[PDB]
């Protein structure tokens, strides 16, 4: 009850009547006018492409005119002057990967019913029976546990990129990119609240976790630079730039891959890989989209490559250094280890492997000459 | 004509194109929005095409302010040589002893017309537009509905033309 | 094995920590101009981390995909949908996207805005939802454009969208009202006024209206983006909650909202009632009682009555609103149709059944606009043999068309039979034109907020063909034009109709 | 165009003239008579139970007479014949996981995307730079490879059951038990195939893990329990039984938990440890089901618990024996291991482990007697 | 990167080695009797990998439910359909659910069967997927019981379905006929003959004949099943592929073969056009057009054409099947209707414009069938105070109604206008009876094979009423009878209309 113009005779046969004959117009695409990426025009660029409303006095806008209503003192909704970075197009930007919210949903989801059903399975297998003990109770509730922070400090880092961002795909783009971040944030601490239920006397509450990371000297140069990065930039790309290709790339590598994924199952842990799993496929997931935006579209612009690759290398040169003591501050926590556990060779490897990982993939892209030899013996400085 | 594109844009772009050095890229630029920007602009001639003749003014200066100054100078120097940290410290102190709505509003816009980048840095900038707009609301929207209309067109000084 | 299987750890037990989560450091604050203080131990009304969000989410989008995709596409729901609602729906499609996407922006700001955590965490999943949104709506655009009756315009709104005059004020109230000016003030035309009054009661209306019109996909759709909703008008209470102890509030909040009240309801007022009564071939009820249930009872009443111990009071302008809403829709609909050239749509005159539904719900209706439109027909409106488009007739009969400036919506006071309010005052050698003190107040105290150029200053000696080709307002062919003054499909206007008119814009206030 | 009854006005009048005031039955609960495990009914209940359609001769069916058409010889379609157990009621059987096909084909769908987003993340974050190559190139590629063939054998000893099955519930069952045993199977084979991708010359050829199946010794008496359960057990109740309640309980357990899942870690390896969740997941996820027929069906049944407790008894010391020559061949792998990899204390404490979780989980059910000092000891007798 | 992204994921990468999973040991062969060897080095048709076919799936799924959920719900499909055609699903998909059922233990028996690793794995794609199909057979009965028009029937066909004697035939075709004999033989059942020749085609047909009905639930539901039915078809030539090279094959593989078409054709060719004629309203197309399309044509010509240099020959039974087709389905729903009280759903006498069809289609349909029709109308076969019921009016004309033995199809010799040959022996003190040469050279035979009690022989000396409340063909008053000679809402026949006819089965063998 209630009748509806598809299946009711009477309205139906009404709407019908009035139908044209054919579509009054054969192009029947949508974003047709949009210059595909890969040949064939996508489903994520057609439902993305040009939903924001620039005038062309924003590099690629398609409107015209001034903004209806401004802030006060005329600050424009969007404009040129919120980043140092200027290019030929701002619409130019593709997601390698091509999320448009369905599938970037869809995908977290699976990763949470299996994490889900993963737990259900490690607790009543019982694994926890094979995992040291100063282990758990100590790197992963102290040490993991505070990096939380960092975590969720390079999130925070990306609300002003949010509403600054000057198109529809870079902002699409940094929304997943900040989201992913406080995702991994809260599977830190959804680690810690498993490990409570199984194990008598774990202390799942953040006081721990929260006093290293505001008053440890082990995170300290992480947390200023965190600090910084967060709340201290204003120009929305510096802070995604800077986050992405520079502080996450050597640091948040180098602890994440580096230490806990490396020496975790040398305790008998699998469950900090488990979510380090997560976190490893999001920082790749994310590493493609940073690469497209600031090195094919900003850094090789056919007008303002060699403008954008001296602020880039202003940049990497500005957050090199306090990513540097973040990571010498880091290497404090090697002596808390249990003997036998690391040695320098294993460290000073481990340290070449993220600063040339870093050099090919971010570093080289902007010529900014970087030496790694330099770099590693600088961070060595504070192993003992 | 042509929104978009026509003769007015095109005399720009080539006279745009000829400033060969920071110091007259960016006389031009500051010159250009005290005549042809904000309600308080020279003359409304332009008003169909100056938003985008300001930004192809805006890439010219920025690429040549990127070419003359070192690294630091680059994100600590206004591109007329001033300390864009001094320049912000005292337009806030300014502000803060605005007496009113009227001086307030003059000296946020003023600085907009003055320092927007490429002239000063953006983290300068838009920590400008934080302080200073913080200012400017709180004196405007404290009884903002007390005073008539016919006393609120005489403070602002429109011709009334109805 | 050895113990019980838990996950449990559910997004309730991990967000009973988030709060935790931020520290204190002293640049730990926004970086955007506000002259509230939002207090840092708000809490927020759904616990949910990232996980389950996207969970909760990608549920409702197997239903919705799947319907569009399965069942929708072999009943063939695209195309048996009556000629006016199609129209309808590229505009109330679109349009509807530039909030949603204008909405992830001023959410962000708001995120940033935010002190704890969980008021940050609230925000957080509104700029996810109107990510969603976003997609949501272009899909329609999307489906519609792919499998019905009119492809163009649904097709290439987001460049279309840019020839017309209402679609400047949609980016007032949608795209400029939500992220420009005091992050509260912004909050307030969002959530507080722009949801909470108008997008939330539009979402499930759009839905009636489409299902008595035989529109099964738009259901489908905006029923989904319904159920999200709730959460963004949690986050508009949960925002006054988190200024109401600062006495910053005292002095502003109320002119704050009664300023977002006043922007969201002077366009939405015309231009609602417009498309639900004049976009459709059957009708759900009259505008004017939907008007006066939804902002009157339903927000003017109980929604802002519940925060009336955060002393918020209704808006001041409530009941001007009410005065000039009776005949506001009809008085639009003339101008619309007038300036019919400029959409990316196709119109229809009212027909003889809706002019008598018309005339009994709104008493004096055909002795007004019937007898206008019966004229405009008698001349050959929708036959591009005549020569003749309804502008024209505003010009010979010397009724001036206007643009607000502050609003954007245009207005005919000469002519209409709601308010004929006209206000234009020169400052600095430039003329602006208002069409109420509200917005004429807001000019006045703030003139560098409302810079925005109209239409007959940018078209200004301007021929209307030239402007439609160069704006793209043409179908595949490169001849028919996007816009209609009919819905049928024969005898479609053509850009050389329009050129033979010599029809050249001219600014009205150089009359003055 | 075809018109349709739902849409077209001509033919939707005539059908919607035809319909009845209100519905001709208030009753619209799909499975009302089944009798619910959990209070209200289920979906998976009443898309599940008494789909098979049994005559009342067959415990619990609803149907009368016999088969329509039976094998040459006489044998029934179904019969009592083909299992010793008994029951009064063969759909009393009910997975607690609730599983039909949909949930079960969604579970391992995600399971699967996520598979490729993880290993897109771990070949492009380098991790195999950690590893181990003894470990990889020997005991991955030959052991762990090798065990594929003792879950493909175990996958195998289901496709009686899928036939001879008394109950719908028991078949979905048993079905999807089967089915994730060759799940794990083509896992190792992907593993493997990952790593000759990733590895220069490693080869994902099966004839070196085959021919230590066939023809090795630390699978030998693995082999010929796995060939007997599969191809010598011709009850569908001894098979399903003994597989998850005698062999893959212990020597399976052992190899896959105390083995593998705990050395692996210790030699720089997370990739075989995501596979193995997988393989740990659905273990525990089968045991509840297979712990609910054959211990709260049938071990408790009202009429005939004494008389299955005592058959499944004797089929725990039938296939005790085997199982234990199994785990007392596989201890010879040790030998082969790095020096200082583990030692006797730690290889014991794993053995106790997987019998004490054995007996918690599976022999204390059915009261059998065993004696975990001795099973121990039999088992360690292989160790050197 | 770090190398780049790789995957092997890809099901053909893995798939690749699968084959070398098998080993050799002594006992390393099936379980089952069966006359054949399946060659190891089978390969098979698709690549699959288990969690590639679990996705391949889960994709299918998500569009069916979604559509069925959301946009067929809001619709109200459940309810808008013909009557008769809500009765006619209720057997439909009833009696597929238990060939769905069945081909899980028939393809476990074919896994068993197979020596290659990959035509095991065929093998198991299908066990896997009959689970699926077995869910969706039960999830049309589930969602037409929550939303139809009438659930009885839908809501307990799983015990229902054993009181009436057309369930005896379905079982003897789709259940016992898939799993008992030698594993080939129960291959040609199933998927030589049985998925080929009828499910295939018929799953496509129930859809159109759906679709007319105003049935947009078992499109979704049959159209997502039949995406599935290829692969089936692969695994039942690898069948014959797997046999072909041994000696056996050419010594047995056509007689069973011809054995296993004439089982399915005996109860497909009268019930598949009894179920599309009689309970449609709208009619798509005349079941003799359609019957011979899809067996002589496409199965018998082309199908079978595509094996014959595997020795395959087209069943020497074809002609024989043909010669019945005609008229079978027609003089099924004689007896069908005369014992409407046995069945689970609700039965309608054919309307003129149905007589007018039939008689154009079938000349001669009306003197025959029309005609018998017409007199229990006006004996009041409809109305329960008649006092009649159309098995009384077989009795007092002497029609005796006789069970087949071996497929287990009532026929009524003295009446029918088909292929009707009573045999009737009495063997060790019992009688039986056959229709055809087929089956009863199957049964003297095989005469263990072929032990099935029927209706009369079960239910001698019993009044019928009993047998209706004993197993349970009540509504939930406990006193109406799920199936009725009428399909419209008013006169519904009760267990006491049925008790007044003081009806008592007699076996019809005890007469000679
Ligand atoms: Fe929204
Ligand atoms: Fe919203
Ligand atoms: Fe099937
Ligand atoms: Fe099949």
């Amino acid at each position: 009850e209630r009748r509806r113009g598809l299946t009711d005779p009477e309205m139906a046969a009404v709407i019908l009547k009035a139908l044209p004959e054919a579509p009054l117009d054969g192009n029947n695409k949508m974003g047709y006018f949009v210059t595909p990426r890969w040949k064939r025009l996508t489903e994520y660029e057609a439902l993305t492409v040009y939903a924001q409303p620039n005038a062309d006095w924003i590099a690629g806008g398609l409107d015209w005119g001034d903004w209806t209503q401004k802030f006060h003192g005329g600050r424009p909704s969007w404009g040129n002057e919120t980043t140092e970075l200027r290019t030929v197009d701002w619409f130019k930007h593709r997601d390698p990967l091509r999320r448009w919210h369905a599938p970037y949903v869809k995908d977290k989801a699976e990763e949470w019913r299996y994490t889900d059903r993963f737990l259900q399975g490690y607790s009543a297998d019982g694994q926890i029976r094979a995992m040291n003990p100063t282990w758990r109770t100590s790197s992963c509730n102290r040490y993991w546990g505070a990096f939380l922070f960092n975590e969720y400090g390079l999130f925070n880092a990306h609300s002003q990129g949010a509403r600054e961002a000057l198109s529809d795909v870079t902002r699409v783009s940094l929304a997943f990119w900040g989201f992913d971040k406080i995702d991994i944030a809260q599977m830190i601490q959804l680690e810690r609240g498993f490990l409570a239920k199984i194990v008598p006397g774990f202390d799942e509450s953040t006081a721990v976790p929260k006093a290293e990371w505001t008053n440890g000297e082990v995170y300290k140069s992480a947390r200023l630079a965190v600090e910084g990065l967060w709340q201290e930039v204003f120009d929305w790309n510096e802070s995604a730039f800077s986050v992405h290709a520079v502080y996450d790339a050597l640091f948040g590598q180098f602890v994440r891959r580096e230490f806990f994924q490396r020496l975790a199952p040398r305790f008998g842990d699998n469950l900090t890989p488990f979510f380090i799993n997560q976190a490893q496929t999001y920082f790749q997931i994310a590493k493609q989209g940073v690469q497209d935006l600031y090195y094919n579209c900003l850094g090789d612009d056919p007008e303002f490559s060699d403008y954008n690759r001296t602020v880039m290398r202003n940049w990497t040169g500005k957050w090199l250094e306090p990513t540097i003591a973040a990571l010498r501050d880091f290497m404090g926590l090697f002596a808390k280890l249990p003997a036998g556990t690391t040695d320098k060779e294993e460290i000073t490897a481990s340290l070449y492997r993220v600063v040339d990982d870093w050099i090919e993939d971010y570093a080289s892209a902007i010529d900014f000459k970087a030496d790694r030899d330099q770099i590693v013996k600088a961070v060595l400085a504070g192993l003992k | 004509l042509g929104i978009h594109s026509n003769d007015t844009r095109d005399a720009w772009v080539n006279k745009i194109a000829h400033v060969n050095t920071l110091e007259k890229a960016a006389e031009m630029l500051k010159q250009f929005r005290m005549d042809h920007t904000t309600p308080f602009r020279n003359s409304y001639e332009l008003d169909n095409d100056y938003l985008w003749i300001e930004a192809k003014l805006e890439e010219k200066v920025a690429v040549l302010k990127a070419r003359a100054f070192n690294e630091v100078d680059f994100r600590h120097k206004t591109a007329f040589g001033e300390d864009a940290k001094s320049v912000l410290d005292g337009t806030v102190a300014k502000m803060n002893a605005a007496k009113d709505k009227w001086e307030a509003e003059k000296i946020h816009i003023g600085f907009r017309q003055a320092y927007k980048p490429p002239i000063m840095p953006v983290n300068y900038f838009l920590d400008g537009e934080r302080q200073l707009g913080t200012r400017l609301m709180e004196l405007r929207n404290l009884n903002y509905y007390d005073t008539p209309l016919e006393e609120l067109r005489k403070q602002r000084g429109v011709r009334v033309v109805h | 094995a050895a113990n019980r299987a838990p996950t449990s750890v559910n997004a309730q037990e991990v967000h009973r920590w988030l709060q935790s989560f931020n520290w204190d450091f002293k640049n730990n604050r926004t970086k955007y101009a506000t002259k509230y203080k939002m207090a840092n131990e708000t809490k927020e009304q759904f616990k949910l981390i990232a996980k389950e969000y996207a969970r909760m989410e990608a549920v409702k989008d197997e239903r919705q995909f799947g319907s569009l995709q399965v069942a929708l596409t072999r009943l063939n729901a695209g195309v048996r949908v009556h000629p006016k609602w199609n129209e309808t729906m590229k505009v109330v499609s679109n349009f509807l996207e530039v909030g949603e996407y204008n909405a992830i922006a001023a959410t962000g700001m708001l995120w940033d805005s935010a002190q704890a955590a969980e008021q940050k965490n609230g925000y957080l999943a509104q700029v996810l939802d109107e990510i969603r949104h976003t997609h949501q709506c272009a899909y329609v655009n999307y489906y519609f454009a792919k499998n019905g009756q009119d492809p163009a315009g649904h097709n290439d709104a987001r460049r279309t969208r840019t020839i017309g005059p209402l679609w400047k004020g949609m980016k007032r109230v949608f795209s400029d009202g939500f992220i420009s000016g005091d992050a509260v003030e912004c909050s307030l035309n969002l959530q507080l006024v722009g949801e909470a009054c108008f997008t939330n009661p539009l979402i499930v209306a759009v839905t009636e209206w489409a299902a008595a019109n035989g529109d099964e996909i738009t259901p489908t759709v905006f029923l989904s983006i319904e159920t999200d909703e709730l959460r963004h008008m949690a986050n508009g209470y949960q925002t006054v909650v988190s200024i109401a102890n600062d006495p910053a509030s005292a002095k502003y909040l109320n002119t704050d909202l009664n300023n977002a009240f006043w922007t969201q309801q002077k366009y939405f007022t015309p231009v609602l009632g417009m498309l639900f009564e004049y976009g459709s071939k059957f009708k759900v009820e009259p505008w004017v009682k939907t008007w006066d249930r939804w902002v009157y009872e339903d927000w003017g009443g109980i929604w802002i009555g519940r925060l009336g111990k955060y002393g918020v009071e209704s808006p001041r302008s409530l009941k001007d609103a009410k005065q000039d809403a009776y005949w506001a829709h009809h008085d639009l609909y003339l101008l619309a149709y007038a300036l019919w050239p400029t959409g990316f749509f196709r119109l229809a005159l009212p027909d003889q059944e809706e002019m008598e539904w018309f005339e009994a719900n709104y008493p004096g209706w055909y002795d007004h606009y019937g007898k206008i439109y019966e004229e405009w027909r008698a001349r050959g409106c929708e036959d591009p043999s005549s020569g003749f488009i309804p502008l024209m007739w505003f010009i010979e009969n010397n009724h001036p068309i206007y643009i607000d400036r502050v609003s954007q919506v245009p207005f005919c006071p000469s002519l209409a039979k709601g308010a004929s309010t006209l206000r234009v005052h020169e400052y600095n050698g430039e003329m602006h034109t208002f069409s109420d003190q509200w917005g004429e107040r807001m000019w006045l105290a703030e003139p560098e907020r409302y810079e925005c150029q109209n239409i007959f200053e940018q078209y200004e000696g301007r021929e209307l063909s030239e402007v439609i080709a160069e704006l793209h307002g043409l179908r595949s062919d490169g001849k028919t034009l996007i816009a209609q003054p009919h819905v049928r499909g024969d005898k479609l206007w053509t850009l050389d109709d329009i050129k033979r008119l010599n029809c050249v814009f001219k600014n009205p206030v150089k009359a003055f």
